[PDB]
């Protein structure tokens, strides 16, 4: 029950600054960030007000594109593979805990979607 | 009740948020009265469509986008079952909806239509068929709408048939110009009570003029800043805007759908205006939420009418000034927003967290409505002892 | 079902009549419509002497007499209620009297809907074309040519669709109209120019004026003078395009002006009629201005006397008026230059006797033999009474009452009638209790007054203003015998009487009058209160025994096996007659209409509403409560409702109609077994009221093997009193036969098809007639010759083996006939 979601800036995990994670923090990440949809997912998941006393429960591990943003920001990544499975775990901890047809989850897809045509563009290995 | 209204209660008729450079059509095709004939229906939607009340869609699936696309060209109008019996595919009335307005999207890869839909002639399901591709074409009889003549226009003597053009009514609401008014016409329209063996009164009682005025005066009781000006003057369209207003149950709607003469109607909407008292929570049945002193119309077409969410469904959403038991979830935003200007929370039951509404609150100051509340039809139970 | 209807009084009531010289050209004719039939009489100096009266396949709307150039006497034009137009002569054939159709033709438009201020029809003074306003904003007109033998007509656009009242002018040119017509801007009268060439209207001679918001008549003023004269609630106005001249007498302020004619041929005076009975007469002055012109100096108006409602009004010769009436008996009055000690100039001379309107009536027989007798609440306001019909032609006995009476019902064991009444009283100074003129209800031998105080609180806001009229309900003992008023009870202020019934209750040995009343207030719209009160006339006086007060307005009460059926609003209610002389609610049923049509037999009950809504309901004994087992929704309007048989119903519906149900128990689906299938329609040609089972024949003695069962009288607005009767499927064929071979010889005036006239008829659809037998056409068969009876009779089988009787002969024909003419 309300756990901060994974820490920022890794101290002893080492950082590459690559391309592919500048287009990560920039066009990837602002792209999403200004979305008429991402609004929910954007912040920790507040199940004591959202009142969903649950969540925690079936969520095993929180996170949001707040935090993975500030991740970026600072120092964490050693490559991209970790972020975009941050991404897509953020998604899955969602169609998992609600039930499909839904409206958050109808929202979500079309992130994913949008993540999905967004990162098979990602520049060649450097 | 606050003192003025100063927002354009015309702005939530056209529908802005679905989007600007509709392909409009004009033509109006009614085919005829007591045939049989075989229509599309639209599936996924679950409501009760009354005669001139328009319909907000949305549409995702390809065979429903590819059956719409072919009806466009072919006569425009499709199906709107009641669906109302059980849930079970039961149906045995329901209305023509014909379609006005159409735009196809991209999206991602995925075609997307938007559609404004007006009702029609109503009808009774005789037969349904399913078919492979999803359109559940339909044998159905075109229900007849029938005009009545005057109770007098039989027994009326010739000699005073000179003194049936009465002046224009005065326009200064008030007694002795309402009361006197209609005291005197009464009088007057109904002087040959005298040969038959019914007093006045009950010949008023089935006038369809009377009956109009006291469901004016009754809607004007409830909404004080409404105006005798939006309301039509025939009987027909008078009777169906009242009907698809009225915050009632699904049984109520279903019964007044079957009713076929215009004085019946405006009967029976008098009755169930007389019975209605408040609503409560669907799910917890015993919370109530608002009153129907404090349903007020922020559009033309009435406190109750229909929009799209921005995934496809569709909502009927009555307006009310308060609202109470409510808990607001999320951050206030200000995208597909149904009333121009203001911005929309997620309202939820505080019991048990079932979704009644939204509170659309203003942006700019000088605003006179800075909060109102909306009421999706489907999540309230009418109170009515 | 088949239906066998005949009837037995022809209407009495008036509603035109013109004079001229139509059956000769120095003979002065005075012609009557009475509905569907024609009166035609010879004014002489002793009085009125008939000539001819025909009957007609419709309901006359209008008639008017015009002379064409090169005719030796007036032809009659005709319009009836179906659109049927003719232009009919008398013919004088040595002792036989024909009339002839010389054209003839169906104006009607497949599109359109009816006007409001009903049919209008002008003939131009010059007879070139008549005009006809039918639909709103067109205009119809027929040339009148010596071709025009179909009556061809075009149609004129209108731009005002609010027209009042319409005539042709005298002296012009050219044919010229004037209105009065409605706009949002109020009255004006406008004026045009017909042209028979292009079809169109022209500017017409005049400018187009303002005048009275209340004007309604315009009166076309004869060639010395020329012009028209209009009539509103408080002004007479005189135009002839610049002059102009306006009156306001203050004679003719208390009733609307309803009918007018001319007495003078040059227009110098006029006859003015109100919906009162009061008379005037209007007088034009003339001047000269040394030119040869004769101008209108001046206008003025005088009372002449008190007479019956009038409907219509003609002045025949010397000074003899007649008024035609509706709601009263027709006059003939007589008009002196004196006047007597009450300064009334007219006298009485003739009357003729009027049954309409019949609201109610019963059988009785009152001198105990085997022959009933028919008792009747006929007219209205102060030309109320009583009627009782006797099958001795029919003898007619009228009791004069001052008032209006609504129902009627009849005590064996006080040998007496209890009727509701009602008079009109106005509201002078402190209080309304002014009566117009003494009435049976004041004029009684004793006199009650409900002192009731179950609602003290009640509404009452004593929203009263001077010159008010109140209605007073009162309830009337009438002796059977001399039928003079015994009692009279009044009861409380602002109570309805409706219902009235008369019947003994649950192990209650006393014959009680229970009344069903509802309080009624200007200002609510549906009644909240009611109240049954039970009567016990007994040594003279009537007495209050017990009263119940309900939640509603009690339109109905019927005696069901000893316990009182009640509708109070929507909702059927079941009492019980306790020992303690109480009324103890037994069972409710709740519907969706207003029960104002209670009819029961046996263990079922008939409910009905004014919207044509007919429901079937059922008692059931062990349990104690009702169950539906019928109905049938149709939106219309009904009038009345009757019980044939067990399974048969009859009704009377909108546009003069008549209709039978029917309830099928052999269904297999409950689906089918609940609905009422139609299986009788008919357009009868009046207004039914009342409905009640009843003859007027002896039948005590019921001769053995009748070929009709069942009997059952009703009694219509235009005073005419009709039978239906039930038939077998073969007699039922034969009738049909003989129905269709008649309509083959028979020559009807206007050349009007039977099957048209009879078809159900309304605004939405016309069906052919099915089920019912016109027993008129039937009786007819007996008028005719012995040739066209064989002609009829050709080819027709019939009766039980030989052959079918070989072909029916004339004379077998002819007994059926006579036999089916004993019922009435
Ligand atoms: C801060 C976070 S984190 C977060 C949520 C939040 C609020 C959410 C969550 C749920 C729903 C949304 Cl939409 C957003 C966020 N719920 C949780 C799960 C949860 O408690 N579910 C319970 C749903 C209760 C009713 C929800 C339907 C309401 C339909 C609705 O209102 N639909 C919109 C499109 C609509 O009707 N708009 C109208 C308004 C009028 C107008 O003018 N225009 C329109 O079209 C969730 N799951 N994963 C994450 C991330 N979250
Ligand atoms: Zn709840």
């Amino acid at each position: 029950m309300n756990p901060p979601p994974p820490e920022t800036s890794n101290p002893n995990k080492p950082k590459r600054q690559t391309n592919q994670l500048q287009y990560l923090l920039r066009v990837v990440l602002k792209t999403l960030w200004k979305h008429q949809f991402a609004w929910p997912f954007q912040q920790p998941v507040d199940a004591v007000k959202l009142n969903l006393p649950d969540y925690y429960k079936i969520i095993k591990t929180p996170m949001d594109m707040g935090t993975i943003k500030k991740r970026l920001e600072n120092n964490y990544y050693w490559n991209a593979q970790e972020c975009i499975q941050d991404f897509n775990t953020m998604f899955t901890n969602c169609y998992i805990y609600n039930k499909p047809g839904d409206d958050i989850v109808l929202m979500a897809e079309a992130l994913e979607k949008l993540f999905l045509q967004k990162i098979n563009e990602l520049p060649t290995e450097e | 009740k606050p003192n003025i209204i100063n927002f354009d209660t015309s702005l939530p008729t056209s529908h802005t948020y679905l989007g600007a450079d509709m392909e409009e059509f004009h033509g109006r095709t009614l085919h005829d009265d007591d045939s049989c004939q075989v229509i599309p229906v639209l599936p996924q939607v679950m409501m009760i469509l009354i005669p001139g009340q328009t319909l907000p869609l949305q549409l995702f699936h390809p065979q429903e986008v590819s059956m719409v696309r072919n009806l466009i060209q072919k006569d425009r109008t499709f199906a709107v079952l009641a669906y109302s019996n059980v849930q079970e595919r039961e149906a045995q009335f329901g209305t023509t909806a014909e379609i006005y307005a159409y735009r196809e999207e991209q999206d991602f890869g995925i075609e997307i239509v938007k559609v404004k839909a007006i009702g029609r002639q109503r009808f009774k399901v005789l037969e349904l068929r399913t078919q492979s591709d999803g359109i559940q074409q339909a044998k159905v009889q075109i229900l007849p709408e029938c005009v009545l003549p005057s109770t007098m226009s039989a027994v009326q003597l010739e000699s005073l048939n000179k003194c049936q053009i009465f002046p224009s009514k005065p326009v200064s609401r008030e007694d002795q110009c309402s009361y006197k008014w209609w005291q005197k016409y009464q009088k007057r329209k109904f002087h040959c009570a005298n040969l038959t063996s019914w007093p006045r009164w009950l010949y008023s009682l089935y006038d369809a003029e009377t009956l109009m005025d006291r469901i004016k005066k009754q809607l004007r009781e409830w909404d004080e800043n409404l105006k005798d000006d939006s309301l039509p003057s025939n009987p027909i369209d008078f009777s169906y805007r009242v009907a698809a207003c009225l915050p009632i149950d699904d049984v109520l709607r279903i019964q007044l759908l079957k009713i076929g003469s215009a004085i019946q109607r405006l009967r029976c909407e008098l009755d169930i205006m007389n019975k209605c008292t408040s609503l409560c929570c669907k799910q917890c049945q015993e919370t109530e939420i608002t009153t129907k002193n404090e349903i007020f119309s922020l559009s033309l077409c009435g406190p109750m009418a229909a929009y799209v969410n921005p995934h496809g469904y569709v909502h009927e959403t009555l307006t009310v000034y308060k609202a109470c038991n409510l808990n607001l979830i999320g951050r206030p935003s200000t995208e597909h927003s149904w009333f121009p200007g203001y911005a929309w929370t997620v309202a939820q039951c505080k019991i048990c967290a079932s979704h009644i509404g939204w509170k659309f609150t203003a942006t700019k100051k000088d605003m006179s409505p800075q909060k109102f509340w909306g009421l999706t039809r489907s999540a309230l139970l009418p109170t009515i002892p | 079902s088949y239906n066998y209807v005949v009837t037995a009084q022809k209407p009495t009531a008036v509603n035109g009549c013109v004079t001229g010289h139509f059956t000769s050209a120095e003979d002065l004719n005075l012609l009557i419509a009475k509905n569907t039939r024609l009166e035609i009489y010879v004014v002489t100096a002793e009085g009125l002497r008939p000539v001819k009266e025909v009957g007609m396949y419709g309901k006359i709307a209008v008639m008017e007499l015009f002379r064409p150039k090169g005719e030796s006497k007036d032809l009659l034009f005709i319009l009836t209620a179906k659109y049927n137009a003719c232009i009919l002569e008398y013919k004088q054939s040595g002792e036989s009297i024909d009339i002839i159709t010389r054209a003839h033709g169906n104006v009607q438009d497949r599109i359109g809907r009816p006007s409001e201020t009903g049919i209008i029809g002008i003939i131009d003074p010059e007879c070139r074309m008549i005009g006809l306003r039918l639909y709103d904003g067109l205009f119809k007109v027929i040339p009148l040519d010596r071709d025009n033998k179909e009556l061809k007509a075009f149609n004129i656009r209108l731009e005002e669709l609010h027209v009042i009242d319409v005539k042709f002018l005298y002296g012009c040119q050219a044919p010229t109209i004037c209105f009065v017509y409605q706009d949002p801007q109020g009255r004006h009268v406008k004026t045009y120019e017909v042209s028979l060439r292009e079809k169109e209207f022209n500017k017409g001679p005049w400018k187009q004026e303002n005048v009275e918001a209340e004007a309604s008549m315009v009166i076309a003023v004869p060639e010395p003078f020329g012009g028209a004269i209009i009539i509103g609630q408080e002004s007479i106005t005189y135009h002839n395009g610049d002059k102009y001249l306006a009156i306001a007498p203050p004679i003719i302020k208390q009733s609307t002006i309803v009918c007018h004619n001319r007495v003078d041929p040059n227009g110098s005076r006029y006859l003015l009629g109100d919906m009162e009975g009061r008379l005037f007469m209007l007088l034009l002055e003339k001047e000269e201005q040394m030119d040869g012109t004769v101008t209108l100096k001046d206008l003025r108006v005088e009372l002449l006397g008190e007479t019956s409602i009038a409907e219509c009004l003609t002045y025949l010769d010397n000074g003899v008026v007649f008024v035609g009436s509706r709601l009263g008996d027709s006059q003939l009055v007589k008009l002196n230059v004196d006047s007597n000690e009450q300064g009334s100039y007219v006298v009485a001379m003739e009357t003729f006797t009027n049954l309409g309107p019949i609201v109610d009536m019963c059988v009785v027989d009152l001198e105990r033999q085997g022959q009933g007798q028919l008792v009747t609440c006929s007219g209205a306001f102060k030309e109320g009474s009583l009627r009782i019909i006797r099958n001795g032609k029919l003898h007619i006995r009228t009791v004069p009452l001052y008032e209006s009476p609504r129902k009627i019902c009849y005590q064996e064991v006080s040998q007496c009638f209890g009727v509701l009444s009602s008079r009109i009283e106005v509201q002078d100074t402190s209080g309304g209790t002014t009566a117009l003129r003494p009435s049976a209800s004041t004029q009684a031998l004793s006199s009650s007054v409900s002192s009731s105080k179950l609602f003290s609180s009640s509404t009452a806001p004593h929203e009263t203003s001077f010159g008010e009229e109140v209605e007073v309900h009162n309830l009337l003992i009438i002796d059977q015998h001399t039928f003079e008023v015994l009692h009279a009870h009044q009861f409380l202020q602002n109570e309805y009487a409706l219902s009235l019934v008369s019947c003994k209750l649950g192990k209650d040995p006393n014959t009680y009058f229970i009344v069903g009343t509802a309080m009624v207030y200007p200002e609510e719209a549906e009644p909240k209160q009611g109240r049954i009160v039970v009567f016990q006339y007994s040594d003279g006086k009537l007495q209050t025994v017990a009263e119940k007060e309900v939640k509603g307005a009690v339109y109905s009460m019927v005696e069901f096996n000893g316990k009182l059926l009640a509708s109070i609003n929507s909702t059927v209610r079941l009492y019980e007659w306790t020992t303690e002389k109480e009324l103890r609610t037994e069972c409710n049923h709740y519907n969706n209409i207003m029960a104002l049509y209670l009819k029961t037999k046996g263990d079922f009950i008939l409910v009905g509403d004014l919207m044509r809504s007919v429901l079937l309901l059922a008692y059931k004994p062990m349990e104690g409560n009702f169950e539906e087992i019928a109905r049938d929704f149709n939106p219309n309007w009904m009038s009345a409702v009757e019980i044939l048989d067990d399974d048969n119903f009859l009704g009377a519906e909108n546009a003069f109609n008549l209709f039978v149900c029917q309830k099928d128990s052999a269904a297999t689906t409950d689906e089918e077994r609940q609905h009422l299938q139609e299986v009788g329609l008919f357009h009868l040609g009046e207004f039914v009221n009342v409905f009640c089972h009843g003859s007027l024949v002896m039948q005590n003695l019921g001769e053995t093997s009748t070929p009709t069962q069942g009997s059952v009288l009703f009694g219509t607005v235009n005073g005419m009193i009709g039978l239906v009767t039930s038939l077998s499927e073969s007699w039922y064929n034969l009738l049909l036969d003989m129905q269709n071979r008649l309509n083959k010889v028979i020559k009807s005036v206007g050349k009007i098809e039977h099957s048209f006239w009879r078809s159900f008829h309304t605004e939405r659809k016309t069906e052919p007639a099915t089920g019912f037998i016109d027993g008129d056409l039937i009786e007819s068969f007996l008028d005719i010759s012995r040739p066209k009876m064989q002609e009829v009779v050709a080819n027709l089988q019939y009766d039980d083996g030989s052959g079918m009787k070989r072909e029916a002969t004339a004379d077998d024909l002819i007994k059926v006939v006579e036999e089916l003419t004993r019922i009435h």
